[PDB]
């Protein structure tokens, strides 16, 4: 972010979801609108966890609600 | 009891998916409902059958919602899905959101907002979910049919 606002190379190759967000708060950098590797979010997740069902349908809720 | 051949994005994924995860394909088709939903005791679609095993491997891709979640075990998003609604021909027109009044009570509105599913929308069932207020424009907003 520092040498893409500073500009000393052509382009930042990030998250382009949190580009938005960068974007966002500063419009100093255009991103592309190029699509590639869209995914989302992430929380730690090892083997069993009541998370496994607790977390998976409690994220059925988080965009449900 | 009759073979007829399929094609579709989603098919080739399956082509390439089985190919690479080498597991021979054998590929029906459904006749009640779109996916599924539950019915009275059950899913009232191929959600019940896979759900049932009428398929040890499901078919098909439509987001599963949190009822399609618990349904049963999922499989892993093809692609990201969502909510919309077509928009004729700037714009900015809209009506409020997703879950407004402007959409969830349109006909008590001014200009009527008629938007909806078909039986048992999918879409619509996440509304049902959500908002019911626009489920009852439902009632002016019913869709019948794709094309």
């Amino acid at each position: 972010i520092q040498a893409v606002r500073d500009n000393k190379l052509h382009a930042f190759i990030w998250d382009s979801a949190v580009l938005e967000f960068e974007a966002s708060q500063k419009c100093d950098l255009v991103t592309t609108g190029e699509l590639f590797f869209r995914s989302g979010f992430g929380i730690g997740m090892r083997k069993d966890s009541p998370w496994k069902q607790q977390v998976s349908l409690s994220i059925l809720k988080s965009h449900e609600n | 009891y009759i073979k007829k051949c399929c094609k579709g994005f989603c098919i080739d994924i399956l082509k390439k998916i089985s190919k690479s995860v080498k597991f021979t394909y054998d590929l029906y088709l459904v006749t009640n409902g779109k996916h599924g939903k539950k019915i009275n005791g059950t899913w009232n679609g191929m959600i019940g059958e896979v759900v049932m095993k009428r398929a040890y491997m499901a078919v098909g891709s439509l987001t599963i919602n949190e009822e399609r979640s618990e349904v049963v075990d999922f499989s892993v998003p093809f692609i990201e899905t969502g909510i919309s609604v077509m928009v004729s021909r700037e714009y900015v027109d809209q009506v409020s959101g997703l879950s407004d009044k402007k959409f969830q009570r349109p006909n008590d509105f001014s200009p009527p907002f008629r938007f909806g599913t078909v039986p048992n929308g999918s879409t619509e069932r996440n509304i049902r979910n959500n908002y019911a207020e626009m489920h009852a424009y439902m009632g002016k907003f019913n869709q019948r049919g794709v094309d």
